[PDB]
């Protein structure tokens, strides 16, 4: 099941939502929250839809006619006619899902770094090399907020997180980092919020 | 166990003969005036006034109450048969529904043969070419009933209670005679409504279709079809 995405919608709609069908070797690529684009052929499947109005229907253009005691009226002649209701719900079969916007042009560290593209890995390596790095991520994410290094610098530590660690007891430490902004009124909490969840 | 068409004669001799001084001391002819303009097409409901019926025969309002719905069709078909010796003008189409009588009656003149008997199943239902409603007011006599009161022995009575409206649905279209149309023999099939739901026809009955011994599928027609204004209401013990 996917749904519009949220610069597609109208005024005052909820998003479309519609269900996709993967066939063979599509059948595990999309993962639900994804954004991908699904290439594929629109269509039509029959469903028995509880329409509680008469509509389209299917039936014999053979001309026959129930005989007294048989007469081909009611259910029996529904029957027999083979009368059906032709109703029908737009599914999507998609051939093909590929990510909306790839993260890069070609899971761990090596795997990773193959999948980059050679300057793709360049970029990163420039950057990794790159002394200061820390005051460059802090405002390439925060650009537009001034003052609140701290808090940039927290961010910037929660998106990175630590290493957990399972302890030989089993014992989950927690690797990942949580971080609370309290403050006054109209003091770019909720925009720190946003530039993390854009 | 009475004679219907007596009964019915009788009724016809009340609306045709009764008169009252409503109007100023102005003997009228209530009923009559009623039916001049049922026929018009100027009136749709005729209240028939069980009291003005009482004034000269009272065992008559008895047979109406014990058994209404039936000479609430006797009074229906008196009233029918009525307007033609009424009418004065011609009616001025008010609606679909007059165009649509009016075709019918003018294409049943049009292949009348009058002296050939036709099959009970080949005639227009009475309640197809109405147009008007009849309605009993009850008798003064009659004293008002009560919800909890009203039981099985008054089925089929002529019962009057009094309460409070709790409860009224909107005006729906609710299908007095369906209409269907042939595919093949251009005939109009009928199928008067009684029950609270029915099945659609699915094969035509026409005289062209049954000779042919063709397939003869009917479609279920809004347009031809009889509708009247429908509301459902719960009225309650004061
Ligand atoms: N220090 C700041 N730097 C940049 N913009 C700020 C700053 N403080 C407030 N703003 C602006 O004021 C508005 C209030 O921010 P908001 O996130 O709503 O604060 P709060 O979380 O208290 O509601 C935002 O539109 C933001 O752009
Ligand atoms: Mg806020
Ligand atoms: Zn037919």
């Amino acid at each position: 099941r996917i749904q519009e995405t949220q610069a597609e919608l109208p005024r005052g709609s909820i998003p479309r939502s519609l269900e996709v069908i993967l066939r063979a070797e599509a059948v595990e690529s999309a993962q639900a929250g994804d954004k991908c684009d699904f290439t594929g052929t629109l269509i039509v499947v029959p469903d028995v839809s509880k329409l509680s109005t008469p509509g389209a229907r299917a039936e014999t253009n053979s001309r026959v006619s129930g005989v007294d005691g048989y007469e081909t009226e009611g259910i029996r002649g529904l029957r027999a006619l083979g009368v059906r209701d032709l109703s029908y719900r737009l599914v999507f079969l998609a051939c093909c899902v590929a990510p909306t916007n790839p993260r890069f042009g070609g899971q761990t560290a090596e795997s990773i770094k193959n999948q980059m593209t050679v300057k793709e890995w360049e970029k990163v390596f420039e950057m990794s090399q790159d002394k200061n790095l820390y005051h460059n991520l802090c405002t390439s994410l925060f650009p537009t907020i001034h003052g609140n290094d701290e808090v940039k610098r927290g961010v910037l530590l929660m998106l990175f997180g630590g290493v957990p660690k399972t302890t030989g007891e089993g014992t989950s430490l927690r690797g990942d980092i949580n971080v609370c902004i309290v403050g006054d009124p109209s003091t770019a909490k909720s925009q720190f919020l946003k530039h993390v969840e854009e | 166990l009475k004679d219907y068409a007596l009964e019915k004669e009788k009724v016809k001799k009340f609306l045709q003969e009764f008169y009252q001084d409503d109007e100023l001391g102005k003997k009228q002819f209530k009923y009559g005036n009623q039916l001049v303009r049922l026929a018009h097409r100027e009136q749709v409901a005729l209240y028939v006034d069980l009291d003005d019926v009482a004034e000269d025969d009272p065992e008559l309002v008895d047979s109406i109450c014990e058994n209404a719905r039936r000479y609430a069709k006797l009074f229906a078909d008196a009233v029918q048969e009525l307007l033609p010796q009424y009418k004065e003008r011609e009616v001025v189409n008010k609606d679909v529904l007059d165009v649509y009588i009016e075709h019918r009656l003018m294409m049943e003149q049009r292949s009348r043969d009058p002296g050939m008997v036709r099959s009970p199943q080949n005639q227009y239902p009475a309640e197809l070419m109405r147009r008007f409603e009849l309605y009993f007011q009850g008798p003064s006599s009659n004293k008002p009933r009560v919800i909890r009161e009203v039981r099985a022995d008054s089925v089929g009575k002529l019962v009057t209670v009094r309460g409070i409206v709790t409860r009224v649905s909107e005006v729906k279209p609710k299908m007095v005679v369906a209409t269907y149309t042939c595919d093949q023999c251009g005939a109009e099939t009928y199928q008067p409504i009684q029950s609270p739901t029915f099945m659609p026809l699915i094969m035509c009955p026409s005289q062209e279709c049954q000779t042919n011994r063709s397939g003869g599928r009917l479609y279920l027609q809004t347009r031809g079809s009889r509708f009247i204004k429908f509301q459902e209401m719960k009225m309650q013990e004061h």
